[PDB]
């Protein structure tokens, strides 16, 4: 995975408790990504989890820099507690369609865990196996 | 009557060649923009041409006089004249 | 209980004649002229799976240096669009004994191939204008469905397809439209995918043996016709549509085409493209309505071509005049 | 687009009621084909919907011809009928990951419908704008 700063939602961000991605992408203008050439992304859990019931990593976008107009481009769903393991790709393999000016990652956890981390962003070539 | 020797023209101006007596109707449109003049005067509610959703205007034209703003439709309801003639 | 499925003896009797053999002059009575097929350029799909396109989308902001002052680096954000393609084929079938029975084989297939060529031209022009991927996923999207909307008040700068469509105003089941397009490598052109050749591909499959539900094998000569073609709108600011032109109000004096044309030329992008042909695509009703007499034609070998402000007006028989009303994106 | 016959879930299928897909693509071996080079898919709605209310468009995968126990790989959510026009995509761009043995599309509808059709299936290359 050839990750990169300046195009990373969050580097080694801790998940415990409801919170959003530390870094919010800003594409200059509200032009589109998912269309045309595929753009791989991996909102993937890195470090294991705890008593938290679930996790709801969603790829929210909005025209404003601060996200007051939520728009779900893709959702992880209510992934159960058991599957919050390292290497779990929680969302789509490629960038969904309809990217606005800014994109965020929203982590909604049922309950609060004592452990959990995520490194989300766009990679040069999503590495399988 | 007959024409033999032409002169200066394209400035004399002439009346529209067409004509027909109109039967007012609440739901009936005219294919092209027509001008109507009342032969006996009275109130006439019509529809202008350009604004596609124009509602109606009562013109209250005198006898023999002309209704301005070339008409798209002549509404029966709101018309007191009985001798509308289009041109 | 019919006789129209395959070619029969009657057809060859009616075409191959002249006190002799096949004629090399078969008149195309149904030959709707679509000069869009001739003006439009083509380009091999180098990318491989869906003709790709890179469009500049952001512009860097230069700066004035003030007595050794720093200039921040600038990005230039880019959008990218993919243009899928589509294929049409056709198949001729004549009994081998029927072909041999006529004195000639090459000509009796050549005219049947001209027939298929005309049919493919007609269908491809129709789908080039009103070709929708929305309903026919097996159809490459034409010029129309990319513009079936319009902004009420045009934006300051073209930032959407709806910002390049002029609502001429109208309704009913008699509205039509007009297309002003520039055909160019950076504007718009046809697309024959990789491997597949460019344009129509006549293929003569010699002689083969057929079958039925009960044996009955007989010899047939099959000509395979194919044409692949994709449409790409590069720099869509070079395509402007004038929608909802009521033909009924157009035949009469209720709307003038010249106002619509000037509005469209205002909404077009100034021609700067090199090697890029451009033209107007309006049905016969529009040019008939051009009976309003200083906009004039221009000298090209004295041909039947209107030249509205240095732009040829190619009247295309494929532009159907009973489109559906174009909605407004309020 | 050059979308073809065989690997195609439904061709102009009305699914006006609460039906399911017809051409259940079956693969004997669990290839999980999404890995590596992508494969474009569409669940684009091909003709408008009149009186439906929701069109949950699951991508159920199971391990038996009859989907005795199925697994979801892409769900569009309760899309309201106000968006079920032509071209309304209902899942991700490319093939997801997790196609175990069999693949059929569910069309859970809240209430019935008097109009509606889809063309879900695999496509060689997407069509965008």
């Amino acid at each position: 995975m050839i990750m990169d700063k300046e195009n990373t939602f969050s580097y080694k961000q801790a998940i415990t408790g409801t919170a959003v991605s530390t870094n919010v992408i800003d594409l200059g203008v509200s032009r589109d990504i998912g269309k045309g050439v595929p753009v791989p992304i991996i909102i993937q859990v890195v470090e294991d989890f705890a008593d938290a019931t679930s996790l709801t990593a969603t790829l929210q976008t909005s025209e404003t820099e601060n996200f007051s107009s939520a728009t779900t481009l893709a959702t992880s769903g209510a992934v159960p507690v058991a599957d919050l393991t390292a290497g779990k790709q929680l969302a789509v393999q490629y960038m969904p369609l309809g990217t606005q000016r800014y994109l965020r990652v929203n982590y909604t956890v049922s309950g609060t865990a004592t452990a959990g981390a995520v490194t989300a962003g766009v990679v040069m070539s999503h590495q399988q196996n | 009557d007959i024409q033999t020797s032409v002169a200066f023209d394209r400035q004399v101006g002439r009346f529209p060649p067409r004509a027909e007596v109109v039967t007012p109707s609440n739901s009936e449109e005219f294919t092209s923009g027509v001008s109507v003049f009342s032969n006996d005067g009275g109130d006439i509610s019509v529809v202008p041409l350009l604004p596609y959703g124009s509602a109606a205007i009562v013109v209250t034209v005198a006898a023999g006089g002309f209704v301005p703003f070339m008409v798209r439709k002549v509404n029966a309801t709101g018309t007191t004249s009985t001798s509308i003639v289009a041109v | 209980t019919l006789g129209n499925t395959y070619l029969t003896l009657a057809d060859v009797q009616k075409q191959k004649d002249g006190k002799g053999n096949v004629t090399s002059e078969i008149i195309e009575m149904l030959a709707e002229t679509n000069p869009i097929l001739e003006d439009m350029v083509v380009m091999e799909c180098n990318d491989g799976t869906g003709h790709l396109t890179t469009i500049r989308t952001g512009l860097p902001q230069a700066t004035w240096r003030r007595l050794y002052e720093g200039v921040q680096p600038a990005k230039s954000t880019t959008r990218q669009i993919k243009d899928s393609t589509g294929t049409l084929e056709a198949w001729s079938e004549v009994d081998e004994k029927l072909v041999k029975l006529s004195k000639d084989k090459q000509q009796l297939m050549l005219n049947e191939a001209a027939a298929f060529l005309e049919g493919m031209n007609q269908t491809m022009a129709s789908t080039l204008f009103y070709g929708n991927t929305a309903t026919d996923a097996v159809k490459f999207m034409g010029l129309a469905p990319r513009f079936n909307a319009y902004r009420a008040a045009r934006n300051l700068k073209p930032v959407d397809t709806a910002d390049q469509v002029i609502d001429a105003g109208g309704t009913g089941s008699d509205l039509t439209s007009i297309w002003m397009v520039v055909w160019g490598d950076r504007t718009a052109h046809g697309l024959y995918p990789e491997g597949t050749s460019a344009g129509l591909q006549r293929e003569y499959l010699g002689a083969e043996t057929k079958e039925l539900g009960d044996g009955g094998v007989y010899r047939v000569v099959r000509e395979k016709f194919e044409w692949d073609l994709g449409l790409t709108v590069r720099d869509f600011r070079y395509v402007v549509r004038i929608a909802n032109i009521d033909v009924s109000d157009l035949q009469a004096g209720t709307i003038d085409i010249y106002a619509l044309l000037r509005k469209a030329y205002y909404r077009l992008e100034n021609r700067v493209i090199t090697g890029g042909r451009a033209a107007l695509y309006c049905n016969a009703d529009v040019t008939e309505a051009m009976d309003a007499a200083r906009l004039t034609p221009m000298q090209v070998d004295g041909k039947e071509v209107m030249m509205y402000r240095g732009i040829p007006v190619r009247e295309c028989d494929a532009i159907l005049s009973t489109e559906t009303a174009v909605p407004s994106v309020a």
